[PDB]
């Protein structure tokens, strides 16, 4: 019989990666490109329209005009691939892949899209140099709603202001921003760490004063 | 051409609605409830894609004998919508 095989049900993305899930269908001899019939949707809307060897362009969905694409290399393997690049939370969801190769199936794949606190940008300025008073800044952007812990080499844990926002370059994850305005010396070394409300592994950056 | 986007597409959702009909069953009932839905929707699409195809028969190439040996395929379709579509949806709605 004819069965659609799928590499994994769950597919868990970083944000702004690329995207690559795979179904595989029984392939024998040769690939009759004619007969074969690929198609992709996500939540109702047209992905991947895949006719006598020919991609169907004009039904594509405006939000994938140039984001998805069908490895045409791997279905002699047997196997239709199916890659998004620029992936977004919006894509998170069930994708839907329809094979009719002789037979005919169609399968179900979980994608889950991971936002991690991993960029991480900081600066270090000086306040006030008779009293060696300096602002740390640490800046990260990441879905999950997040805080951050500032902790030292020598003075251990301190205390930040952090704050929520929208982000403007990219959808609604925020982007975090938390400042620690204390009076440090040279080369003393400080931390900043991006803990989220949810699961996920912390993330930190070191800041040296200058 | 146009009527070919037409009929890869029809091909496309026929098959898939088949398949949603016959993996109903062996799904949950909290999830088939809206899959059910779905198939209404497929089934609405075909119907307008054979209207559509109509258009489109007599405004591309072609003659008389072109005409009628298409709308005989298009007829054929039609009752393959109605038989494999929409008659086992009505019988999987009236089940729970």
């Amino acid at each position: 019989a004819f069965t659609v095989t799928v590499p994994k049900d769950l597919y868990v993305v970083e944000y702004g990666s690329n995207m690559t899930i795979e179904c595989k269908f029984p392939v024998e001899k040769q690939l009759d490109l004619a007969a074969l019939i690929v198609y992709w949707e996500m939540e109702d809307k047209n992905i991947i329209q895949f006719v006598h060897g020919e991609e169907d362009l004009k039904v594509q969905h405006s939000s994938y005009r140039q984001r998805a694409r069908l490895l045409k290399d791997q279905l002699s393997l047997g196997n239709a691939a199916l890659q998004i690049t620029d992936v977004k939370l919006q894509d998170a969801g069930v994708y839907r892949c329809m094979i009719s190769y002789g037979g005919a199936d169609y399968k179900r794949i979980t994608v889950k899209v991971n936002a991690p606190y991993n960029k991480i940008n900081q600066r270090i300025l000086v306040v006030d140099p008779v009293t060696s008073e300096h602002e740390l800044t640490c800046q990260a952007e990441g879905y999950p709603k997040a805080e951050v812990i500032w902790t030292s080499s020598d003075h251990q844990v301190l205390s930040g202001k952090t704050t929520t926002t929208n982000s403007k370059r990219e959808e609604k994850l925020f982007n975090v921003t938390s400042t620690l305005r204390i009076n440090t010396t040279t080369n003393e070394i400080f931390y900043c760490t991006f803990r989220r409300l949810d699961e996920p592994e912390n993330h930190t950056a070191e800041l040296v004063i200058p | 051409n146009l009527l070919t986007s037409y009929e890869g597409s029809f091909k496309i959702q026929l098959i898939l609605a088949k398949l949603e009909l016959a993996k109903a069953p062996s799904q949950p009932l909290s999830q088939r409830n809206e899959e059910l839905k779905r198939v209404e929707q497929r089934q609405d699409r075909l119907f307008d894609l054979l209207d559509q195809m109509d258009v489109e028969v007599n405004n591309s190439i072609g003659d008389a004998s072109e005409r009628a040996t298409y709308k005989a395929k298009l007829r054929e379709w039609k009752k393959t919508i109605q038989s494999d579509i929409k008659r086992p949806l009505q019988s999987l709605v009236d089940s729970g």
